[PDB]
Protein backbone atom coordinates (compact mmCIF):
# COMPACT_ATOMS: atom_id res chain seq x y z
CA UNK A 1 0.00 0.00 0.00
CA UNK A 2 2.54 2.48 0.73
CA UNK A 3 3.49 1.32 -3.01
CA UNK A 4 0.72 3.86 -3.60
CA UNK A 5 0.80 6.53 -1.16
CA UNK A 6 1.27 10.42 -2.87
CA UNK A 7 0.61 8.93 -6.34
CA UNK A 8 -1.82 11.67 -7.06
CA UNK A 9 -0.81 15.00 -8.12
CA UNK A 10 -3.40 18.16 -8.91
CA UNK A 11 -5.32 20.84 -7.02
CA UNK A 12 -9.04 21.35 -6.60
CA UNK A 13 -8.51 23.68 -9.30
CA UNK A 14 -7.54 21.31 -12.08
CA UNK A 15 -8.45 18.32 -10.74
CA UNK A 16 -6.51 15.21 -9.25
CA UNK A 17 -4.41 12.89 -11.57
CA UNK A 18 -2.64 9.57 -11.81
CA UNK A 19 -0.50 8.23 -13.76
CA UNK A 20 -1.23 5.00 -15.91
CA UNK A 21 -0.36 3.58 -18.93
CA UNK A 22 -1.83 2.45 -22.07
CA UNK A 23 -1.51 -0.13 -24.89
CA UNK A 24 1.34 -2.32 -25.87
CA UNK A 25 3.99 -1.28 -25.36
CA UNK A 26 2.73 0.71 -22.92
CA UNK A 27 2.25 4.68 -23.50
CA UNK A 28 2.50 6.80 -20.27
CA UNK A 29 -0.32 8.95 -19.75
CA UNK A 30 -1.55 11.29 -16.48
CA UNK A 31 -5.47 10.86 -16.10
CA UNK A 32 -7.75 12.60 -14.02
CA UNK A 33 -9.40 10.94 -11.16
CA UNK A 34 -13.10 11.43 -11.22
CA UNK A 35 -15.90 9.82 -9.19
CA UNK A 36 -17.83 11.68 -10.38
CA UNK A 37 -18.58 9.41 -14.38
CA UNK A 38 -17.47 6.16 -14.52
CA UNK A 39 -16.21 6.69 -18.26
CA UNK A 40 -12.33 6.46 -18.84
CA UNK A 41 -11.32 8.66 -21.78
CA UNK A 42 -8.18 9.63 -23.22
CA UNK A 43 -6.66 12.13 -26.08
CA UNK A 44 -5.61 9.94 -28.82
CA UNK A 45 -4.92 12.97 -31.18
CA UNK A 46 -2.73 16.28 -31.17
CA UNK A 47 -4.46 19.44 -29.12
CA UNK A 48 -3.19 22.54 -27.93
CA UNK A 49 -3.24 21.81 -24.15
CA UNK A 50 -1.97 18.09 -24.77
CA UNK A 51 1.72 17.61 -24.48
CA UNK A 52 0.45 13.69 -25.23
CA UNK A 53 -1.48 11.55 -26.74
CA UNK A 54 -3.37 8.02 -27.74
CA UNK A 55 -1.61 6.38 -30.55
CA UNK A 56 -3.75 3.54 -30.97
CA UNK A 57 -1.66 3.09 -34.20
CA UNK A 58 1.44 1.83 -31.90
CA UNK A 59 -0.27 -0.05 -29.21
CA UNK A 60 -0.38 -3.94 -30.41
CA UNK A 61 -3.25 -4.39 -28.66
CA UNK A 62 -5.34 -2.11 -28.96
CA UNK A 63 -8.58 -3.37 -30.05
CA UNK A 64 -11.61 -1.94 -31.63
CA UNK A 65 -15.15 -1.55 -30.73
CA UNK A 66 -15.98 -0.15 -33.71
CA UNK A 67 -18.36 2.35 -31.73
CA UNK A 68 -18.53 5.90 -31.42
CA UNK A 69 -19.06 7.81 -28.07
CA UNK A 70 -19.90 11.06 -26.58
CA UNK A 71 -19.79 12.06 -23.16
CA UNK A 72 -21.17 15.11 -20.67
CA UNK A 73 -19.66 16.89 -18.13
CA UNK A 74 -21.72 19.75 -16.65
CA UNK A 75 -18.61 21.92 -17.72
CA UNK A 76 -16.36 19.96 -20.66
CA UNK A 77 -17.73 17.01 -23.04
CA UNK A 78 -16.16 15.43 -25.75
CA UNK A 79 -16.84 12.68 -28.06
CA UNK A 80 -14.33 9.87 -29.08
CA UNK A 81 -13.99 6.30 -30.13
CA UNK A 82 -14.58 3.38 -28.12
CA UNK A 83 -11.76 0.56 -27.72
CA UNK A 84 -10.10 -1.53 -25.52
CA UNK A 85 -6.47 -1.63 -24.56
CA UNK A 86 -4.20 -3.37 -22.06
CA UNK A 87 -4.27 -0.78 -19.02
CA UNK A 88 -2.23 -0.68 -15.45
CA UNK A 89 -1.03 1.75 -13.11
CA UNK A 90 2.66 2.12 -12.50
CA UNK A 91 2.02 3.44 -8.98
CA UNK A 92 -1.46 1.25 -8.28
CA UNK A 93 -1.20 -2.40 -7.78
CA UNK A 94 0.81 -4.69 -10.02
CA UNK A 95 -1.35 -5.70 -12.45
CA UNK A 96 -2.48 -5.49 -15.97
CA UNK A 97 -6.07 -5.27 -17.43
CA UNK A 98 -8.11 -4.92 -20.77
CA UNK A 99 -10.47 -2.24 -20.29
CA UNK A 100 -12.70 0.18 -22.36
CA UNK A 101 -10.82 3.15 -23.47
CA UNK A 102 -12.11 6.00 -25.59
CA UNK A 103 -9.86 8.01 -27.71
CA UNK A 104 -11.36 11.70 -27.64
CA UNK A 105 -11.37 13.18 -30.75
CA UNK A 106 -13.45 16.17 -30.60
CA UNK A 107 -13.99 17.62 -27.18
CA UNK A 108 -15.19 21.29 -25.95
CA UNK A 109 -14.00 22.58 -22.80
CA UNK A 110 -12.68 19.24 -21.72
CA UNK A 111 -9.51 19.68 -21.69
CA UNK A 112 -7.58 22.68 -19.24
CA UNK A 113 -4.52 24.28 -19.93
CA UNK A 114 -1.71 23.13 -18.07
CA UNK A 115 -3.90 20.56 -16.04
CA UNK A 116 -0.67 18.33 -16.88
CA UNK A 117 -3.12 15.23 -17.12
CA UNK A 118 -4.22 14.06 -20.63
CA UNK A 119 -7.24 11.78 -19.94
CA UNK A 120 -9.92 11.29 -17.31
CA UNK A 121 -11.05 8.23 -15.16
CA UNK A 122 -14.37 8.07 -14.07
CA UNK A 123 -14.72 5.57 -10.92
CA UNK A 124 -18.18 5.83 -10.52
CA UNK A 125 -20.73 3.36 -11.62
CA UNK A 126 -21.89 1.55 -15.07
CA UNK A 127 -25.28 3.24 -14.61
CA UNK A 128 -24.38 6.40 -15.50
CA UNK A 129 -21.81 5.07 -18.55
CA UNK A 130 -21.99 5.87 -22.20
CA UNK A 131 -23.63 5.37 -24.34
CA UNK A 132 -25.12 3.00 -21.84
CA UNK A 133 -24.48 0.52 -18.97
CA UNK A 134 -23.32 -2.04 -21.22
CA UNK A 135 -19.85 -0.70 -21.13
CA UNK A 136 -18.06 -1.62 -18.26
CA UNK A 137 -16.61 1.06 -16.54
CA UNK A 138 -12.87 0.64 -15.47
CA UNK A 139 -13.00 -0.48 -11.94
CA UNK A 140 -15.30 -2.97 -12.78
CA UNK A 141 -12.70 -4.42 -15.02
CA UNK A 142 -10.05 -4.12 -12.64
CA UNK A 143 -12.09 -6.07 -10.35
CA UNK A 144 -13.08 -8.56 -12.81
CA UNK A 145 -9.69 -9.44 -14.35
CA UNK A 146 -8.09 -9.75 -10.92
CA UNK A 147 -7.79 -10.07 -7.37
CA UNK A 148 -8.00 -6.27 -6.63
CA UNK A 149 -10.36 -5.60 -3.66
CA UNK A 150 -13.24 -4.03 -4.66
CA UNK A 151 -12.85 -0.89 -2.82
CA UNK A 152 -10.34 2.13 -3.53
CA UNK A 153 -9.76 5.57 -0.64
CA UNK A 154 -9.25 9.00 -1.35
CA UNK A 155 -7.05 11.12 0.13
CA UNK A 156 -7.12 14.95 -1.53
CA UNK A 157 -4.62 17.31 -0.01
CA UNK A 158 -4.79 20.72 -0.68
CA UNK A 159 -2.32 23.64 -1.32
CA UNK A 160 -2.15 26.48 1.77
CA UNK A 161 -1.39 29.15 -1.98
CA UNK A 162 -1.63 29.05 -5.58
CA UNK A 163 0.31 26.18 -7.49
CA UNK A 164 1.92 26.18 -10.88
CA UNK A 165 1.27 23.70 -13.23
CA UNK A 166 5.62 23.72 -13.23
CA UNK A 167 5.00 23.82 -9.38
CA UNK A 168 2.71 21.28 -9.56
CA UNK A 169 5.21 18.76 -11.11
CA UNK A 170 7.07 19.26 -8.28
CA UNK A 171 4.17 19.61 -6.23
CA UNK A 172 1.93 16.25 -4.60
CA UNK A 173 -1.34 16.67 -3.42
CA UNK A 174 -2.63 13.62 -2.76
CA UNK A 175 -2.90 9.64 -2.45
CA UNK A 176 -5.30 7.01 -4.14
CA UNK A 177 -5.31 4.07 -2.67
CA UNK A 178 -6.98 0.94 -4.32
CA UNK A 179 -8.92 -2.02 -3.24
CA UNK A 180 -7.94 -0.87 0.26
CA UNK A 181 -7.45 1.68 3.21
CA UNK A 182 -3.89 2.57 4.52
CA UNK A 183 -4.16 3.70 8.31
CA UNK A 184 -1.35 5.96 8.13
CA UNK A 185 -3.47 8.31 5.97
CA UNK A 186 -5.89 9.04 8.75
CA UNK A 187 -6.34 9.58 12.38
CA UNK A 188 -9.48 8.74 14.45
CA UNK A 189 -12.23 6.76 13.24
CA UNK A 190 -13.72 6.19 9.76
CA UNK A 191 -17.38 7.27 9.96
CA UNK A 192 -19.59 5.54 7.09
CA UNK A 193 -22.76 6.09 5.31
CA UNK A 194 -24.76 4.20 2.86
CA UNK A 195 -24.61 4.61 -0.84
CA UNK A 196 -28.21 5.16 -1.67
CA UNK A 197 -28.24 4.10 -5.39
CA UNK A 198 -25.09 2.87 -7.25
CA UNK A 199 -24.87 5.17 -10.09
CA UNK A 200 -23.40 7.91 -8.92
CA UNK A 201 -21.39 7.87 -5.30
CA UNK A 202 -24.93 9.01 -3.98
CA UNK A 203 -25.53 9.94 -0.46
CA UNK A 204 -28.44 11.60 1.70
CA UNK A 205 -27.87 14.06 4.11
CA UNK A 206 -29.68 15.17 7.26
CA UNK A 207 -28.99 18.11 9.14
CA UNK A 208 -26.66 20.81 8.21
CA UNK A 209 -25.19 23.23 10.64
CA UNK A 210 -23.05 26.58 10.27
CA UNK A 211 -21.03 27.29 13.17
CA UNK A 212 -24.03 25.58 14.98
CA UNK A 213 -26.80 26.93 13.57
CA UNK A 214 -29.24 24.52 12.07
CA UNK A 215 -30.42 26.37 8.72
CA UNK A 216 -33.33 24.06 9.87
CA UNK A 217 -34.80 23.81 6.37
CA UNK A 218 -36.45 20.42 4.82
CA UNK A 219 -33.65 17.45 5.23
CA UNK A 220 -35.16 16.66 1.05
CA UNK A 221 -34.47 20.04 0.40
CA UNK A 222 -30.08 19.01 0.98
CA UNK A 223 -30.49 16.10 -1.34
CA UNK A 224 -32.53 18.01 -3.58
CA UNK A 225 -32.53 16.14 -6.24
CA UNK A 226 -29.37 14.31 -4.94
CA UNK A 227 -26.34 14.53 -3.36
CA UNK A 228 -22.92 13.02 -4.47
CA UNK A 229 -19.69 12.48 -3.92
CA UNK A 230 -17.32 13.84 -6.49
CA UNK A 231 -13.81 14.33 -7.19
CA UNK A 232 -14.42 15.61 -10.53
CA UNK A 233 -16.03 18.79 -9.21
CA UNK A 234 -13.66 21.87 -8.11
CA UNK A 235 -17.01 23.40 -6.11
CA UNK A 236 -19.28 22.58 -3.12
CA UNK A 237 -22.24 22.83 -4.84
CA UNK A 238 -25.23 23.80 -3.08
CA UNK A 239 -29.04 23.63 -4.56
CA UNK A 240 -30.48 26.81 -5.12
CA UNK A 241 -32.61 27.23 -1.70
CA UNK A 242 -29.93 25.41 0.09
CA UNK A 243 -27.22 27.74 -1.60
CA UNK A 244 -28.80 30.73 -0.63
CA UNK A 245 -29.54 30.10 2.97
CA UNK A 246 -25.57 29.19 3.36
CA UNK A 247 -24.80 32.45 1.63
CA UNK A 248 -26.98 34.36 3.45
CA UNK A 249 -25.89 32.74 6.75
CA UNK A 250 -22.06 32.92 5.98
CA UNK A 251 -21.95 37.00 4.70
CA UNK A 252 -23.44 37.69 8.03
CA UNK A 253 -20.74 36.04 9.88
CA UNK A 254 -18.15 37.42 7.35
CA UNK A 255 -20.50 40.91 7.25
CA UNK A 256 -17.58 42.92 9.07
CA UNK A 257 -15.64 42.95 5.81
CA UNK A 258 -16.76 44.35 2.38
CA UNK A 259 -16.87 41.29 -0.69
CA UNK A 260 -18.46 42.21 -3.99
CA UNK A 261 -21.79 40.33 -4.27
CA UNK A 262 -19.75 39.01 -7.20
CA UNK A 263 -17.39 37.34 -5.21
CA UNK A 264 -20.14 35.43 -3.11
CA UNK A 265 -21.16 34.01 -6.84
CA UNK A 266 -17.41 33.14 -7.46
CA UNK A 267 -17.01 35.33 -10.59
CA UNK A 268 -14.06 37.50 -9.07
CA UNK A 269 -11.32 36.88 -5.85
CA UNK A 270 -11.00 38.67 -2.65
CA UNK A 271 -7.21 39.71 -1.57
CA UNK A 272 -5.51 40.21 1.31
CA UNK A 273 -2.09 41.61 2.93
CA UNK A 274 -0.23 38.23 2.98
CA UNK A 275 -0.57 36.34 5.59
CA UNK A 276 -3.52 39.09 7.49
CA UNK A 277 -6.65 36.96 6.41
CA UNK A 278 -9.11 37.20 8.71
CA UNK A 279 -10.36 33.09 8.73
CA UNK A 280 -12.36 33.66 12.00
CA UNK A 281 -14.64 35.70 10.55
CA UNK A 282 -15.63 32.53 8.56
CA UNK A 283 -18.37 30.07 9.42
CA UNK A 284 -17.75 26.13 9.78
CA UNK A 285 -20.24 24.08 8.65
CA UNK A 286 -21.52 20.67 9.56
CA UNK A 287 -23.12 17.97 7.23
CA UNK A 288 -24.23 15.39 8.84
CA UNK A 289 -24.64 12.25 7.16
CA UNK A 290 -26.84 9.05 7.07
CA UNK A 291 -25.42 6.30 10.11
CA UNK A 292 -25.09 2.85 9.01
CA UNK A 293 -27.42 2.05 11.57
CA UNK A 294 -31.18 3.02 12.39
CA UNK A 295 -31.88 6.48 13.83
CA UNK A 296 -27.97 7.44 13.55
CA UNK A 297 -25.70 9.37 11.55
CA UNK A 298 -22.83 11.51 12.04
CA UNK A 299 -21.27 14.60 11.07
CA UNK A 300 -17.88 15.96 9.21
CA UNK A 301 -17.23 19.74 9.52
CA UNK A 302 -15.78 21.90 7.03
CA UNK A 303 -13.03 25.56 7.88
CA UNK A 304 -13.72 27.87 5.56
CA UNK A 305 -10.09 27.26 4.17
CA UNK A 306 -12.28 24.36 3.01
CA UNK A 307 -14.20 25.96 0.31
CA UNK A 308 -12.71 28.88 0.13
CA UNK A 309 -9.75 28.44 -2.21
CA UNK A 310 -6.34 30.24 -3.32
CA UNK A 311 -5.82 31.78 -6.54
CA UNK A 312 -2.65 33.80 -7.83
CA UNK A 313 -1.68 36.87 -7.92
CA UNK A 314 -3.48 39.39 -9.82
CA UNK A 315 -0.84 41.96 -9.89
CA UNK A 316 2.35 41.53 -9.31
CA UNK A 317 2.39 42.04 -5.35
CA UNK A 318 1.56 39.49 -3.25
CA UNK A 319 -1.54 39.21 -1.47
CA UNK A 320 -3.13 36.66 -0.42
CA UNK A 321 -6.10 35.68 -3.01
CA UNK A 322 -9.12 33.75 -2.56
CA UNK A 323 -12.11 32.55 -4.49
CA UNK A 324 -15.36 31.54 -3.24
CA UNK A 325 -15.51 27.45 -3.94
CA UNK A 326 -19.33 26.90 -3.40
CA UNK A 327 -21.62 27.35 -5.88
CA UNK A 328 -25.23 27.26 -7.03
CA UNK A 329 -26.46 23.85 -8.70
CA UNK A 330 -29.42 22.62 -9.95
CA UNK A 331 -28.44 18.98 -10.38
CA UNK A 332 -28.64 18.52 -6.34
CA UNK A 333 -26.06 18.68 -4.20
CA UNK A 334 -22.01 17.89 -4.79
CA UNK A 335 -19.25 17.30 -2.55
CA UNK A 336 -16.41 18.15 -4.72
CA UNK A 337 -12.88 18.33 -4.05
CA UNK A 338 -12.94 21.01 -1.50
CA UNK A 339 -14.86 19.19 0.77
CA UNK A 340 -12.74 15.90 0.14
CA UNK A 341 -9.52 17.55 0.43
CA UNK A 342 -10.06 17.73 4.32
CA UNK A 343 -10.68 13.90 5.10
CA UNK A 344 -9.49 10.68 3.91
CA UNK A 345 -12.77 9.11 1.65
CA UNK A 346 -13.39 5.40 1.31
CA UNK A 347 -15.55 4.02 -1.10
CA UNK A 348 -16.11 0.81 -0.30
CA UNK A 349 -18.26 -0.47 -2.86
CA UNK A 350 -18.10 -3.77 -1.67
CA UNK A 351 -20.09 -3.06 1.40
CA UNK A 352 -21.89 -0.21 -0.67
CA UNK A 353 -21.20 2.53 1.92
CA UNK A 354 -17.97 5.39 1.72
CA UNK A 355 -16.25 6.56 4.95
CA UNK A 356 -14.99 9.48 6.08
CA UNK A 357 -11.72 10.08 8.30
CA UNK A 358 -9.59 13.03 8.72
CA UNK A 359 -7.33 13.14 6.38
CA UNK A 360 -3.49 12.86 7.54
CA UNK A 361 -2.98 16.33 5.38
CA UNK A 362 -5.72 18.12 6.80
CA UNK A 363 -4.92 22.64 6.43
CA UNK A 364 -4.42 24.28 9.66
CA UNK A 365 -6.27 26.80 12.03
CA UNK A 366 -4.85 27.08 15.53
CA UNK A 367 -8.16 27.43 16.89
CA UNK A 368 -10.68 24.90 15.09
CA UNK A 369 -10.06 21.43 13.51
CA UNK A 370 -11.88 20.00 10.58
CA UNK A 371 -13.46 16.60 12.42
CA UNK A 372 -15.51 13.79 11.87
CA UNK A 373 -17.62 12.74 14.68
CA UNK A 374 -20.50 10.60 16.05
CA UNK A 375 -22.51 9.06 16.51
CA UNK A 376 -25.66 11.35 16.63
CA UNK A 377 -29.44 10.98 16.54
CA UNK A 378 -31.53 12.34 13.97
CA UNK A 379 -35.08 10.69 13.33
CA UNK A 380 -36.60 9.48 10.29
CA UNK A 381 -33.69 10.35 8.03
CA UNK A 382 -35.14 7.99 5.02
CA UNK A 383 -38.06 10.85 4.28
CA UNK A 384 -34.96 13.06 3.85
CA UNK A 385 -33.71 11.27 0.62
CA UNK A 386 -35.36 12.65 -2.65
CA UNK A 387 -38.26 10.88 -4.72
CA UNK A 388 -40.14 12.80 -7.25
CA UNK B 1 -12.66 24.72 -11.80
CA UNK B 2 -13.40 21.24 -12.56
CA UNK B 3 -17.06 20.37 -12.78
CA UNK B 4 -16.78 16.56 -14.10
Amino acid sequence: FVEMVDNLRGKSGQGYYVEMTVGSPPQTLNILVDTGSSNFAVGAAPHPFLHRYYQRQLSSTYRDLRKGVYVPYTQGKWEGELGTDLVSIPHGPNVTVRANIAAITESDKFFINGSNWEGILGLAYAEIARPDDSLEPFFDSLVKQTHVPNLFSLQLCGAGFPLNQSEVLASVGGSMIIGGIDHSLYTGSLWYTPIRREWYYEVIIVRVEINGQDLKMDCKEYNYDKSIVDSGTTNLRLPKKVFEAAVKSIKAASSTEKFPDGFWLGEQLVCWQAGTTPWNIFPVISLYLMGEVTNQSFRITILPQQYLRPVEDVATSQDDCYKFAISQSSTGTVMGAVIMEGFYVVFDRARKRIGFAVSACHVHDEFRTAAVEGPFVTLDMEDCGYNI
Amino acid sequence: EIAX
